[PDB]
């Protein structure tokens, strides 16, 4: 039951936020026309993702419910979900005499040198086939370093040797140490053989007999790595002599001995080094910090890891039977000898240390054994302490810099700056200790900090990571003073302490977003946990929480609050917008789009009544009730509310909340915007908004009706309104079927002289000719009109010609004028050109994904030459650019100094054509401040000649996605 | 010491860091079954690695997942979201 | 990487700092990105946007000539074919350019080669053929450990084009000899066989019923399986080096060798030609959502087309030759291979 549930769980999770509610939907439909089974509307409402599969496999069932929601993939035009879908219910769905003494001494040679220095079931069926259908014949051991591996392989040898595991497979076992194959410039496996018997001699016939007999063991592979890095040629034959490495190599590949069968145990970096080698392994994992920490704990800093370490540390490192006495000077030296040493080892990834190698150093045993107690945490601690107090390049040096286990050294680096930490070392060594590494740590922060994009999610929170681990508050401000806006995703709760402690001290935070997921505690009823009351409840986690709320809330110098993808409780909300309402924030804009916050809107609007300092206001996708948007105009009504823009998107509103909404636009004096995007809107829906605009005491600048199904009876119910009004400047009404009949009932309203309005969109309005030409008639002799657009609807050459000839005279002031996906030709280039050329109110031009040509262009070339235009900035893109037209063009921009900005993308430039285009870019005469190409698109000639194209006039800019700069004025208008 | 195998798929960078949380012994005797048959599968399905203990005493089951962080948030979810529906089951039946 | 003057990472500068002081002598690449929240690019003012964007993120060191590659983005890996092995590479490090494959799958056979490889949509097996072989072999991608668990036979046959149907569990390849087979994977028997013309197939693509063949004699073919009736043939005047389907619309992309890409239809006979370059096209590869396709060359070039007209968004040049390219079921990675190294571009949009 379960098992099915999982992937169809895992099968929506696909799904996007927009897709999931049209999934719901559909649903609803599926199930209201069915009578078969029903399905209550309010639970498949309140139900999230999970507890929609779920509840769709209680009531369908197994393949009904999957067959359910293929179907529905396939209605709304996803084809690849569904044949995903397919798969995983496919997979898913269930179907409806010298030997034994040999052996006896290899047993008392390995008791007798491991005593002088559960899991066996496992390593029984090592070796065994599984429900595939195959039998391994190498396999590799891989863990953490503090069990031993050694002791592992010799006690699976002493278990071979009692006969209780694989007593019926092989006969003989060769357990291979790699240290003694170091010391031995040349070997062979046949010397190996005469050494590990008593006698000293075998019979090599027998030895060679059979594949099936013979076992290998390998251990400690990580342990030298620098002999088997060089390459030579494989031994075919087992007698000849080799350089160990050799041997190895061979062995591990298989090319010698091919039938025989092996076993390796190695460590993570280990492993990383040897995946490339083995040849279808198995990996087996096996999983001493806990005794290390309470041993630490009994010599006893609770805050971090690093300060416990250090207590520990400078216990040890006191002398015996003495408190806090200074240490002398062989003291000093043998201490930086040995953290020298650790950071060596840190650096070349081995964590064992022989004899001659310290001797190499020079430090003394007992000493050292006094400085040490037991682990490569205390390794890196060393190594960290040595950054406190060879050849110019090596291997190591990348090797180390994989950061895998360099994080600990980099942490404890960090937190060893803080004051609390550096004390007992001062009273430790008795003087004071100046460090250039703070400093190098502050530069790479900044660094961090000063790169022009927004800090990346990950990278911001390691480096809050890192200075909540330093803990200086100084040393944290002049580290975050450098960037401005951040991008913080959590995920556990030691994020939550993280950014809370370090968000108080960025002076100059001006933006931010959240992702917060999976951190809430489960449901108090219904999720009940027995290993999690105070847990489920009251848990400290929703204290932390608390706390950074209420940081956030109390933050001086924030602007801006938003939720890239949240799933946010009830309580979280609650407690969220509890810490909101204090009139101490200081927070104006609020975006939810993309949040999943159904359960806790009702706790907003409290925000909207209380808070004085709060502007703006974004919601979407989200399903609102009727009593919250009666709250909602309730707390717009208030006197006390200065709210100046609210967005409702997709909310799917009934038609008295949209009486309610005309009531509060008639109401409210402050709202000087309202959006309405994706909702549907009858045209019973538009009369109560004419009649609330009618009205003289409305003060509502902008409107914006997208996708909201308006006809010709709301466009004259809106001319109308337009008539009578006289606030309402910006209006918005595209993927709207208006046709010509509507764009003629508001043509008819705006050939008045006193209409206000100053900027008007219809972006897929299903115009034509006569529509442009209505708008023709009513643009001569209007003054106030000046933003006018028309794309994406098939106005011809014909209707342009019109538009054109209308817009000649000085007498029109229309400035921007965008258009595209018209279908445009020549002959309307030629005219348009003539427009350019003799016009003097038209600042803005646009023309997109038209073919153009290279005619069309020449002659707009033409119109551009003359010094009487006054163009500020032209889109050209997707129009069929060439060699003859790029050539004509750089002589118009040569000659031409008005133009500001410019765009050429997705066209098909030649080399030379683009030797010319930036011969005239590099000219003193032109001063285009922003242009549209990709640089990376051409080869390194053109690339190296835009570059000096660029050094020169610093000013400029070339970015390939153009609005790069632009007036935000343009597109903060529409959404 | 636990000994387990690991798919030749799964990065041995993803071991780092894993997530517990427990819950009752015939509860995931029905979750996962008394042949742990179907974990190979999940683990296939999801990108990431379960094992399942149980506890000396015998009362309480150990889970752990390893993987990227919202990958064990997400599975966690999942798997207490049925142990729910199971618990709720139990109590109609 | 290799376009810009030297790659660096976040944490690499520190530890270049911690190096110099232990010794005692944008501007930062970023790393791939997988969730969809975290994708956040913004709405241009699942999806079937054309993409805007570019920019290369690995670079994989093979060792010997790439002649085949294959992306998965369900699980993370990369596989590199060339003439002897296969190597499997993983994209969860972070690291500029990598020398250490996840694994390798060599290939030993006194004169034995490989050509071709090929990767199921589920992303659970892996198809490998070559000349000289005894049969073409399948790897089993979700056991715990790599190993080939069925055998195709062929006695001496050439193979040069491989493709798979798993909704009725099919496998197709192409021979020199002009022979066609097709393999029924739950039993591994040969099932039908197409022959009948010497020049052989170079590439092959199948959905539903109907297999579509080119190659040098210049001509394109469609096969039905239901029956034994002749191919349907469409003549065009140069030799075709390529084929890919479009998954939504009835329409078949093709290189032609001289720098020319056309689409026909298989309701009807029309073409019309939709790119045009001065080089030889080697590859050519459609997206998964079918709103573009992706073009490789013989002039160091990898482009990307609109599928509307065949308009070009953008192009990325090379050093050298490109003979092979694959993308993503996620839409957002590309894969290409020239020379002895495979590269990896996120798509952003």
């Amino acid at each position: 039951l379960t098992f099915s549930s999982y992937g169809l769980q895992w099968c929506l999770y696909e799904l996007d936020k927009e897709e999931f509610q049209t999934f719901k939907e559909l649903l609803k439909k599926k199930s209201s026309e069915s009578t078969t089974c029903s399905i209550p509307q309010f639970e498949i409402e309140n139900a999230n993702v999970e507890c929609l599969a779920l509840l769709l496999h209680e009531y369908y069932g197994a393949s009904l419910a999957w067959a359910t929601s293929i179907s529905i993939f396939e209605n709304m035009n996803l084809r690849t979900l569904s044949e995903k879908a397919r798969d995983d219910m496919k997979r898913h769905s269930p179907e409806d005499g010298d030997t034994w003494d040999y052996k006896s001494h290899v047993m008392t040679k390995f008791a007798e040198e491991e005593d002088v220095r559960p899991e066996m079931q496992t390593l029984a069926g090592a070796f065994d086939s599984d429900r595939w259908g195959f039998r391994p014949r190498t396999v590799v051991l891989h863990g953490k370093s503090g069990i031993g591996k050694s002791a592992l392989a010799r006690r699976i040898v002493l278990c071979w040797a009692q006969g209780g595991l694989y007593q019926g497979m092989f006969s003989y076992v060769f357990f291979l140490p790699v240290r003694e194959m170091q010391r031995k410039k040349e070997s062979s496996v046949t010397e190996f053989i005469s050494r590990e018997w008593p006698d000293s001699q075998a019979p090599v016939t027998e030895i060679m007999s059979r594949p099936e007999r013979l076992l290998f063991i390998i251990d400690g592979f990580d342990d030298l790595g620098s002999v088997l890095n060089n390459d030579t040629k494989l031994c075919k034959d087992w007698a000849e002599k080799q350089p160990p490495f050799t041997l190895i190599r061979s062995l591990l590949r298989k090319v010698l001995l091919p039938e025989s069968f092996l076993i390796v145990t190695v460590r993570d970096v280990g492993t990383e080094k040897l995946k490339s080698e083995v040849v279808s392994p198995r990996y087996l994992l096996v999983r001493a910090v806990g005794s290390l920490i309470c041993v630490a704990l009994q010599l006893q800093f609770n805050q971090t890891l690093t300060g416990l370490h250090a207590a520990f540390v400078f216990h040890q490192l006191t002398p015996r039977g003495v408190v806090r006495r200074c240490l002398n000077l062989e003291e000093r030296v043998v201490l930086k000898r040995f953290c020298r040493m650790a950071v060596e080892g840190v650096w070349n990834r081995k964590s064992v240390f022989d004899g001659d190698d310290l001797m190499v150093q020079g430090l003394g045993e007992s000493e050292l054994r006094a400085l040490f107690h037991m682990h490569l945490s205390l390794q890196d601690f060393c190594a960290a302490l040595y950054y406190v107090l060879k050849t110019k390049r090596s291997m190591e040096l990348k090797q180390a810099g994989f950061h895998i286990h360099s994080l600990w050294m980099k942490r404890f680096l960090f937190g060893l700056v803080s004051e609390d930490v550096r004390r007992p070392l001062e009273v430790l060594l008795g003087c004071p200790v100046p460090l250039g590494v703070k400093q190098k740590l502050l530069h790479w922060v900044s660094l961090l900090g000063q790169q022009p994009n927004a800090t990346t999610p990950g990278d911001t929170l390691d480096a809050f990571h890192c200075l909540f681990e330093t803990q200086d508050k100084e040393f944290v401000r002049l580290a975050l003073n450098s960037f401005q806006e951040v991008w913080l995703p959590i995920n556990q709760n030691l994020d939550l302490i993280a950014s809370s402690f370090c968000l108080q001290h960025c002076p100059y935070l001006r933006k931010i977003r959240v992702d917060v997921k999976g951190i809430f505690p489960r449901d108090e009823s219904a999720e009940a946990c027995p290993v999690v009351l105070w847990m489920r409840d009251k848990t400290l986690i929703e204290e932390q929480w608390e706390d950074f709320c209420s940081m956030l809330g109390t933050h001086p110098h924030l602007r801006q609050l938003d939720l890239g993808s949240s799933i946010l409780t009830e309580r979280a909300m609650k407690t969220l917008c509890a810490k909101l309402r204090h009139p101490t924030c200081k927070i104006q804009t609020l975006m939810f789009r993309n949040a999943q916050i159904t359960p806790g809107v009702q706790h907003l609007w409290r925000i909207v009544m209380a808070n004085r300092n709060l502007r703006s206001l974004n919601l979407g996708g989200t399903h609102l009730k009727e009593e919250d948007v009666r709250m909602a105009c309730e707390a717009l009504k208030h006197p006390k509310c200065l709210l100046e823009s609210l967005r409702l998107d997709c909310c799917g509103l009934t038609h008295a909340c949209y009486l309610k909404i005309s009531q509060i636009l008639t109401t409210s004096p402050s709202l000087k915007s309202l959006s309405l995007a994706g909702n549907k809107v009858t045209d019973q829906g538009v009369m109560p908004l004419s009649d609330a605009l009618r009205v003289s005491q409305c003060a509502l600048q902008k409107l914006i009706l997208e996708d909201c199904g308006i006809t010709a009876t709301g466009c004259q119910s809106l001319a109308s309104a337009l008539v009578s009004n006289r606030s309402l400047t910006h209006l918005c009404l595209s993927n709207n079927s208006l046709g010509n009949e509507g764009v003629n009932l508001l043509c008819r309203s705006m050939r008045l002289p006193h209409c206000s309005l100053q900027r008007l969109m219809l972006n897929q309005c299903h115009l034509d000719t006569a529509g442009c030409g209505f708008l023709a008639l009513a643009l001569m002799g209007n003054s106030w009109l000046t933003h006018l657009s028309l794309s994406m609807n098939p106005v011809e050459d014909n209707g342009v010609k019109l538009l054109c000839e209308v817009m000649r005279e000085p007498s029109c002031h229309l400035q921007d004028l965008e258009l595209v996906k018209c279908h445009l030709t020549a002959a309307c280039c030629e005219s348009l050109s003539c427009v350019i050329s003799r016009s003097r109110h038209l600042k803005s031009l646009d023309l997109t994904d038209n073919a153009l040509g290279d005619g069309g262009v020449a002659a707009l070339c033409e119109g551009l030459k003359q010094k009487n235009s006054v163009l500020a900035r032209l889109g050209l893109k997707a129009c069929g650019l060439t060699s003859d037209c790029c050539e004509a063009l750089s002589l118009a921009l040569s000659c031409n100094r008005h133009l500001t900005s410019l765009n050429l993308v997705q066209n098909n430039f030649s080399p030379k054509g683009m030797m010319k285009l930036c011969s005239a870019f590099a000219c003193p005469t032109s001063n285009l401040q922003i242009i549209g190409l990709w640089k990376w698109q051409y080869p390194v000639q053109i690339r190296k000649l835009l570059e000096e194209v660029q050094l020169l006039k610093p000013r400029v800019v070339i970015d390939g996605s153009w609005h790069s700069f632009d007036e935000d004025d343009r597109y903060w208008w529409k959404n | 010491p636990q000994i387990r195998i690991r798919p030749w798929w799964f990065p041995v960078q993803e071991l780092r860091d894993p997530l517990v949380f427990y819950l009752e012994a015939w509860l995931a005797d029905e979750l996962f079954g008394p042949d742990r048959a179907i974990i190979p599968e999940m683990e296939w399905t999801s990108q990431a690695l379960l094992t399942v203990d149980i506890v000396d005493s015998g009362n309480l089951v150990e889970i752990t997942v390893f993987g990227r962080p919202r990958v064990q948030n997400r599975v966690k979810s999942m798997l207490l979201c049925l142990a729910w529906f199971h618990r709720e089951h139990r109590a109609r039946a | 990487l290799f376009w810009d003057k030297e790659p660096w990472f976040w944490h690499d500068t520190l530890t270049e700092q911690l190096w110099r002081i232990f010794a005692g002598v944008s501007r930062f690449l970023q790393s791939i990105s997988w969730d969809p929240e975290d994708f956040e690019d913004a709405w241009k003012r699942k999806r079937l946007a054309v993409p805007c964007k570019l920019e290369k993120m690995r670079i994989l060191a093979h060792g010997e000539l790439v002649l085949a590659t294959a992306i998965s983005s369900f699980t993370r890996h990369v596989f590199t074919c060339g003439r002897r092995g296969i190597k499997v590479w993983s994209l969860t490090g972070q690291v500029a350019e990598d020398r250490f494959p996840e694994s390798h799958l060599p290939i030993q056979t006194p004169g034995a080669f490989l050509r071709t490889c090929l990767l199921s949509s589920n992303s659970r097996s892996l198809l490998t053929g070559g000349y000289n072989l005894a049969s073409v072999s399948v790897w089993d991608l979700a056991a715990p450990s790599l190993h080939v668990k069925e055998q195709l036979p062929c006695a001496g046959l050439n193979c040069q084009a491989l493709d798979a149907n798993l909704d009725a569990n099919l496998a197709f390849a192409s021979f020199t000899s002009g022979v066609v087979r097709i393999w029924d994977l739950r039993d591994q028997s040969v099932v039908r066989d197409l022959k009948g013309y010497p020049d052989g197939v170079k590439s092959i693509v199948v959905k539903g019923y109907n297999i579509w063949t080119g190659g040098p004699d210049a001509c394109l073919r469609c096969w039905d399986q239901r029956t034994i009736m002749k191919p349907l043939e469409y003549q065009f005047k140069s030799q075709i080096m390529s084929l890919s389907h479009s998954p939504q619309e009835d329409w078949v992309l093709l290189g032609m060798a001289n720098g020319q890409q056309w689409l026909q239809s298989t309701s009807g006979s029309q073409r019309h030609m939709v790119g045009q370059k001065d080089s030889v096209i080697l590859s050519v590869k459609f997206s998964p959502f079918g709103q573009w396709w992706a073009s490789v060359g013989m002039d160091d070039f990898l482009g990307v087309y609109s599928m509307p007209a065949g308009t070009k968004v953008f192009e990325v040049p090379e050093m050298s030759p490109v003979t092979c390219c694959d993308v993503s079921s996620n839409n957002r990675l590309v894969v290409t291979g020239s020379g002895e190294h495979a590269s990896v571009y996120q798509i952003t949009y």
